[PDB]
DNA sequence: TAGGGAGGGTTTTTAGGGTGGGT
């Protein structure tokens, strides 16, 4: 679920000082600017990290610094693009993993009039059945989540499930 | 890198053998997603023995071939706790418990391969057992019958089938550390613990004396102080 | 699991400011994700080292660690009075992550005699239906050493459970109490019970021993 | 479908999750 801690994107780090160096920097520009983060989680570059903050509230106080300095870098705090990301969609995203074995790509896909991507997912050599089909509606997609029902596909029946955060048990 | 990091362990304790038993181990300090998070088990007089682990970012877990397939290893970011569930237990499980985190977070896959075991926990005790709680009954302070002139003169407190330890002990007053000896417990077959505490004592000056014992029992009420008298026949 | 270290000596006595050498072997290569722990009785574990060479944060720099292939050795250059404790070894490059069996380094001293008692059980004992028969080994070094019950002729196997105190805080040594348990039935029909010490710090053993309660 | 981390777990359709299973 990609974890429930609130969590900034720090980027723009003197990549040139170790890990545990632009931990303790980055700590510190947030301690002068009274705020107690809880963790710093250097990257493997070291040119980015995540900061982690004990409550939303200091999250958005964070996000409102300016010109903070580290090792001199002026380091930039980013809320990640998940929100840009399926948090807003997949509920105009549908999953329609292959339930049965390796079918074409251009097989006379019908049964989908309005979608950007039905592409499958293959291996080297032989394949399962993974293939989501894209979706461009509004409120959640429900006129095809309900609509399919039950096709034939090649082989055996098919199923229609959910992708993302929305099928997540 | 600042909040202090601190595991918690709790939900030990004692459990039938067969039986099921969850512990949890809190985490502050650091967001638990990312890291990852192992159990260790030290069985008493024995060496580390590493359990089980998680990393919740990558979904991946492992465990110990001797516990794989009994224990689960499970983490709730929502509470930032980890836990490991162990279904049937055995004697050989009884040990204490520790939870640990890595020394960096998973900021590779191949992460595992550096850093070590970075913070613990306190540890929480673990008794798989059929027996029930009981109180000490305790036994002797006799000495040699066939003692020596002033050289040096051997007491006891042999303090027998208790269960569960600890059983904090001393000698008659709150503190007479003068060459005491308190020996670890042993497990006994019937499932009980026996132990044994002696102290020095002046072959020669033994008239005026005391030495009674100090046998304490927590969680079973059973305080029994027995003195010291070497025997008639 | 299936990758196992094998730790040596698993033992070792040493003098403040000795150089201490403890090596493990791994049974397959683990490339370098070998960590180094020191326990204390009572504590949780502390980490020293971590990738087999790198110290962490706050341990000194007489803890040192090297690799040469498969073995991989934690030392100590100048032993201090702290560092006296049980030391593990950690492989984390295979699948499930194993310990070593642990090198416990204890103080270095002369070699002191075990001074041997034995004693009857306590009127209850012999009221209780239970016969707990003692016999203890004071303030000896070094921790070898090796006990013996007979009955009368006879070196009773399988029916006596020792244990071991620490080294004591002011002299560095150790004590023993063995104790033989047999019903009262068994133990109301003999004659001449003893226990028998073979510590390297007596020449010739010694043997303590009471016929029957003879108070 | 079931092996490795150069396929990817905070974003640009390769799958995503951990009851699919081990690094
Ligand atoms: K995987
Ligand atoms: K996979």
């Amino acid at each position: 679920g990609g974890g429930h801690m609130f969590n900034l994107f720090v980027g723009n780090l003197n990549f040139n000082k170790s890990a545990p160096e632009l931990k303790t920097g980055i700590s510190d520009v947030f301690a002068k600017n009274d705020l107690a983060v809880v963790d710093v989680r250097i990257g493997m570059t070291r040119k980015f990290g995540y900061v982690d903050f004990e409550s939303a509230e200091d999250l958005e106080k964070a996000l409102e610094l300016t010109g903070l300095k580290v090792f001199g870098n002026e380091i930039k705090l980013e809320k990640p693009k998940g929100k840009d990301s399926k948090k807003e969609r997949d509920a105009r995203t549908l999953l329609a993993k292959n339930l049965p074995y390796k079918v074409t790509q251009d097989e006379l896909k019908e049964v989908f009039e309005d979608a950007a991507e039905i592409r499958l997912v293959s291996k080297d050599g032989k394949s399962k059945g993974i293939a989501y089909i894209e979706f461009k509606t509004e409120a959640d997609a429900e006129k095809t989540f309900e609509e399919k029902q039950g096709t034939e596909i090649d082989g055996r029946s098919i199923s229609l499930y959910y992708t993302g955060e929305k099928g997540q048990n | 890198e600042i909040s202090e990091v601190q595991l918690v362990e709790s939900g030990g304790g004692l459990v039938q053998p067969g039986g099921s038993l969850r512990l949890s181990c809190a985490a502050s300090g650091f967001n638990i997603y990312y890291y990852s998070i192992h159990w260790v088990r030290q069985a008493p007089g024995k060496g580390l023995e590493w359990v089980a682990s998680i990393s919740p970012s990558y979904g991946y877990t492992s465990y110990a071939d001797s516990v794989k397939g009994r224990f689960t290893i499970s983490a709730d970011t929502s509470k930032n706790t980890a836990y490991l569930q162990m279904n049937s237990l055995r004697a050989e499980d009884t040990a204490v418990y520790y939870c640990a985190r890595w020394s960096r977070w998973a900021y590779s896959y191949w992460s595992y391969k550096s850093y070590g075991m970075d913070y613990w926990g306190q540890g929480t005790l673990v008794t798989v057992s059929s027996a029930s709680t009981k109180g000490p009954s305790v036994f002797p302070l006799a000495p040699s019958s066939k003692s020596t002139s002033g050289g040096t003169a051997a007491l006891g407190c042999l303090v027998k089938d208790y269960f569960p330890e600890p059983v904090t002990v001393s000698w008659n007053s709150g503190a007479l550390t003068s060459g005491v000896h308190t020996f670890p417990a042993v497990l006994q077959s019937s499932g009980l613990y026996s132990l044994s505490s002696v102290v020095t004592v002046p072959s020669s000056s033994l008239g005026t004396q005391t030495y009674i014992c100090n046998v304490n029992h927590k969680p079973s009420n059973t305080k029994v102080d027995k003195k010291v008298e070497p025997k008639s026949c | 699991s299936d990758i196992q270290m094998t730790q040596s000596p698993s033992s070792l006595s040493a003098s403040v400011g000795d150089r201490v050498t403890i090596t493990c072997r791994a049974s397959q290569s683990v490339s370098s994700a070998v960590a180094w722990y020191q326990q204390k009785p009572g504590k949780a574990p502390k980490l020293l080292i971590y990738s087999a060479s790198s110290l962490y944060s706050g341990v000194p720099s007489r803890f040192s660690g090297s690799r040469s292939g498969t073995d991989f050795t934690l030392t100590i250059s100048s032993l201090q009075p702290e560092d006296f404790a049980t030391y593990y070894c950690q492989q984390s490059g295979g699948g499930p992550i194993t310990f070593g069996q642990g090198t416990k380094v204890e103080i270095k001293r002369t070699v002191a005699a075990p001074s041997v008692f034995i004693f009857p059980p306590s009127d209850s004992q012999l009221k209780s239906g239970t016969a707990s028969v003692v016999c203890l080994l004071n303030n000896f070094y070094p921790r070898e050493a090796k006990v013996q019950w007979k009955v009368d002729n006879a070196l009773q196997s399988g029916n006596s459970q020792e244990s071991v105190t620490e080294q004591d805080s002011k002299d560095s040594t150790y004590s023993l109490s063995s104790t033989l348990t047999l019903s009262k039935a068994d133990y109301e029909k003999h004659k001449v019970y003893a226990c028998e010490v073979t510590h390297q710090g007596l020449s010739s053993p010694v043997t303590k021993s009471f016929n029957r309660g003879e108070c």
